[PDB]
C-alpha cells in the first residue's frame, strides 16, 4: 500500500528556514519521482519542484532559488528546505508520487509564516425530534485544529465549520452534531479537540 | 512557462446533467495533461492521466479528451458526491503548471434550515466574554440571512459567520453565526434571539432564550 | 574541441568514474572492442561520434530496485505516445516485431495494454522528458531504457529529436533501436560484440538482429 506523509513544524518565522520531511512507504524512491505541491488555503495548487530517481532536481523559478529538494533512498525520505520565508509562503505543502500523474499524495501539512507565538484553544460546550449540540474551539493560533466526536465513533451529522479570524488575531471554529433527542441521557457525547502546534488535546462532554 | 486556463471557474448543475470543464494550454503540451479532483480538507486525487486515461477506481462517467492545447473533462452524469474543485495540469515541460481550478456544485430542491441557538457556557463567562452561537443545519440554496436581535434590538458588527462546503450526500450547506459580547455587555440584557430568513422558510424562523434562565 | 568530446563521452557512459585519460580510454576501447591503444586516436574518435544507446556502459544510471529481472512471464507493455514520423500502425507493429525477437527465445509473453500499470511503458520525448535523464537533441544518443522492476523501471524511451524510420533511407530504424532497448528492459546490459544487438552503437542491419551473445545473455536470466 503506497503512502506518503509530510512532517515538520507548522509555525515558522519570516525570513527563517522551513524543513519538511516526506516519509514514503510502499514504493521505492529509486523507481518513482517525488514532487512538491503547495496550496494556500482556499486558493489553488502551485507546483514547486521535483527530485527524480537519479537524484537531480528541478525547481519552480518563481521561488527565487530559495527552495531545494534532497532525498535518502535507503530511509524512504524526501526533504524540502525553503529559506528566506515570506508571508506568501503560508500554504499547505504536499508531497506526491509521480508516474504519468501524481497518483498518491501526502495528506498535506500547513505551514504558517508568522512572527506570532503559538497559543492553544479553549473548549466550551454548545449545549441547548432532533437535538443539536457541539463544541466551540476558541482563541488559537496558528491553524489547524482537528475535532472528532466520541473518539472517532460519531461521524454522521458532524459539521465542523471553517475557522474564523478575529480582531485579536486568533482563530475560532465550532463543531456541531445533530442527534436523536431521545438519546440524550442514554448516551454521552464527547468532542475531542486537537490543536497540535501548541500540543494540546482536550476532551469535552456537553450536557444541560 | 506554460499557462493552463480552466473554464469555467465554477459551475452549478443538477444530478444527472452532463458537465464539461475545459483547460487551454498556452502552447502545445501534447497528451501530457492530467485531471485531479480535490474534496475539501483532502489532498487531490488523480482522476485522468495522459489526457484520456482513467485512473484506477474512477467511475465511467469521468472522461477526458483533447490533445495539443485544448483538453476537456466530462462528467456524463453528475452525482452528488462529485462536488469538488477540479484541476488540470501539464507535465510536458517544467514548471509542471496547474490550471486555476473549476469548482463544481450541485443544484437541488429547496431545503429549509433547521435552526438551533446555544447560550454561552458558564465556563466561558468565567473569563469575561460570552459567545452566543446560532446554527442553520442542512439547507439549500446557500444564501441565507441571519441577524441577531438582543432585547428585540438588531445587532451589527459583533457577529461573524462560517459556512461548510456542500455536503457530498444531500447537497446541503450548514452555517454558524457567532455573536460575541463581553461579560458586562452580555448581562445588560435578557432575550437573545437569532432570526433566520431563507427561501425554504415562508416566514423568518426565530430561536431565542432568556439570559437569567437558560 | 576533441579532448572535451572525449571527456564527456567517457563521463556519460561510466568510464571516467571507474578509472591521464589514457586508462579511461583503455577501458572504453576494450568495452567497445576497438584497438586498445590508450590514445584518443582516430578510431576512438569515430566511435565516440557514432549514434548509440544512452545507457551507460560501466555502471548504471543509478541504484535500481530489485534484482533487475522480471519475476513473472506475462509481460505487459503500454505505448504511451507516438512520433509523427511513422503511422501509428507502423509504430505499433515495430514494437510488436521488436518484442517478438525476445519471446522467440525466452519464457516471456508480451501483451499490449492501455494503462500506466504496464510493466514496460514506451514513450517518445525530447530533451528533458520526465525522467532525470534528458536526451541530447539530434543524433548522439538515440534512446535509453531501464532494468526490470517497479515504476520507472522496465520503461523504454526514444529521442524524438531524431528522424524515426524503418528500413533504408534516412533516419534510425525504430524496430532495431526498440529491439535493443527492450533488451535493457528485460535485464540485459550492453554487449561488447560489435555484431550483437546489445552492442551500444547503432548499426543498420537487415536479417536477424539477434546474435549468439544476446540469446546466451537473455538465457542466464530466464
Ligand atoms: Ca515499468
Ligand atoms: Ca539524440
Ligand atoms: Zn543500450
Amino acid at each position: 500500500q503506497v503512502q506518503l506523509q509530510e512532517s515538520g513544524p507548522g509555525l515558522v518565522k519570516p525570513s527563517e528556514t522551513l524543513s519538511l520531511t516526506c516519509t514514503v512507504s510502499g514504493f521505492s524512491l529509486l523507481s518513482y519521482g517525488v514532487h512538491w505541491v503547495r496550496q494556500p488555503p482556499g486558493k489553488g495548487l502551485e507546483w514547486l519542484g521535483v527530485i527524480w530517481t537519479g537524484g537531480t532536481t528541478n525547481y519552480n523559478s518563481a521561488l527565487m532559488s530559495r527552495f531545494t529538494i534532497s532525498k535518502d533512498d535507503s530511509k524512504n525520505t524526501v526533504y524540502l528546505k525553503m529559506n528566506s520565508l515570506k508571508t506568501e509562503d503560508t500554504a499547505i505543502y504536499y508531497c506526491a508520487r509521480y508516474y504519468y500523474g501524481m497518483d498518491y499524495w501526502g495528506q498535506g501539512t500547513l505551514v504558517t509564516v508568522s512572527s506570532a507565538s503559538t497559543k492553544g484553544p479553549s473548549v466550551f460546550p454548545l449545549a441547548p425530534s432532533t437535538a443539536a449540540l457541539g463544541c466551540l474551539v476558541k482563541d488559537y493560533f496558528p491553524e489547524p485544529v482537528t475535532v472528532s466526536w466520541n473518539s472517532g465513533a460519531l461521524t454522521s451529522g458532524v459539521h465542523t465549520f471553517p475557522a474564523v479570524l478575529q480582531s485579536s488575531g486568533l482563530y475560532s471554529l465550532s463543531s456541531v452534531v445533530t442527534v436523536p433527542s431521545s438519546s440524550l441521557g442514554t448516551k454521552t457525547y464527547t468532542c475531542n479537540v486537537d490543536h497540535k502546534p501548541s500540543n494540546t488535546k482536550v476532551d469535552k462532554r456537553v450536557e444541560s | 512557462d506554460i499557462q493552463m486556463t480552466q473554464s469555467p471557474s465554477s459551475l452549478s448543475a443538477s444530478v444527472g446533467d452532463r458537465v464539461t470543464i475545459t483547460c487551454k494550454a498556452s502552447q502545445d503540451v501534447r497528451n501530457t495533461v492530467a485531471w485531479y479532483q480535490q474534496k475539501p480538507g483532502k489532498a487531490p486525487k488523480l482522476l485522468i492521466y495522459s489526457s484520456s486515461y482513467r485512473n484506477t477506481g474512477v467511475p465511467d462517467r469521468f472522461s477526458g479528451s483533447g490533445s495539443g492545447t485544448d483538453f476537456t473533462l466530462t462528467i456524463s452524469s453528475l452525482q452528488a458526491e462529485d462536488v469538488a474543485v477540479y484541476y488540470c495540469q501539464q507535465h510536458y515541460i517544467t514548471p509542471y503548471t496547474f490550471g486555476g481550478g473549476t469548482k463544481v456544485e450541485i443544484k437541488r430542491t429547496v431545503a429549509a434550515p433547521s435552526v438551533f441557538i446555544f447560550p454561552p457556557s458558564d465556563e466561558q463567562l468565567k473569563s469575561g466574554t460570552a459567545s452566543v452561537v446560532c446554527l442553520l443545519n442542512n439547507f439549500y440554496p446557500r444564501e441565507a440571512k441571519v441577524q441577531w436581535k438582543v432585547d428585540n434590538a438588531l445587532q451589527s458588527g459583533n457577529s461573524q459567520e462560517s459556512v461548510t462546503e456542500q455536503d457530498s450526500k444531500d447537497s446541503t450547506y450548514s452555517l454558524s453565526s457567532t455573536l460575541t459580547l463581553s461579560k458586562a455587555d452580555y448581562e445588560k440584557h435578557k432575550v437573545y434571539a437569532c432570526e433566520v430568513t431563507h427561501q425554504g422558510l415562508s416566514s423568518p424562523v426565530t430561536k431565542s432564550f432568556n439570559r437569567g434562565e437558560c | 574541441t576533441d579532448r572535451q568530446l572525449a571527456e564527456e563521452y567517457l563521463y556519460r557512459y561510466g568510464y571516467t568514474r571507474v578509472a591521464s585519460l589514457g586508462p579511461a580510454l583503455l577501458l572504453l576501447q576494450k568495452q567497445l572492442s576497438l584497438p586498445e591503444t590508450g590514445e584518443l586516436d582516430s578510431a576512438t574518435l569515430k566511435a565516440m561520434r557514432t549514434p548509440r544507446c544512452g545507457v551507460p556502459d560501466l555502471g548504471r544510471f543509478q541504484t535500481f530496485e530489485g534484482d533487475l529481472k522480471w519475476h513473472h512471464h506475462n509481460i505487459t507493455y503500454w505505448i504511451q505516445n507516438y512520433s509523427e514520423d511513422l503511422p501509428r500502425a507502423v509504430i505499433d507493429d515495430a514494437f510488436a516485431r521488436a518484442f517478438a525477437l525476445w519471446s522467440a527465445v525466452t519464457p516471456l509473453t508480451f501483451t499490449r495494454v492501455y494503462s500506466r500499470d504496464a510493466d514496460i511503458v514506451i514513450q517518445f520525448g525530447v530533451a528533458e522528458h520526465g525522467d532525470g535523464y534528458p536526451f541530447d537533441g539530434k543524433d548522439g544518443l538515440l534512446a535509453h531504457a531501464f532494468p526490470p522492476g517497479p515504476g520507472i523501471q522496465g520503461d523504454a524511451h526514444f529521442d524524438d529529436d531524431e528522424l524515426w524510420s524503418l528500413g533504408k533511407g534516412q533516419g534510425y530504424s525504430l524496430f532495431l533501436v526498440a529491439a535493443h532497448e527492450f533488451g535493457h528492459a528485460l535485464g540485459l546490459d550492453h554487449s561488447s560484440v560489435p555484431e550483437a544487438l546489445m552492442y551500444p552503437m547503432y548499426r543498420f542491419t537487415e536479417g536477424p538482429p539477434l546474435h549468439k551473445d544476446d540469446v546466451n545473455g537473455i538465457r542466464h536470466l530466464y
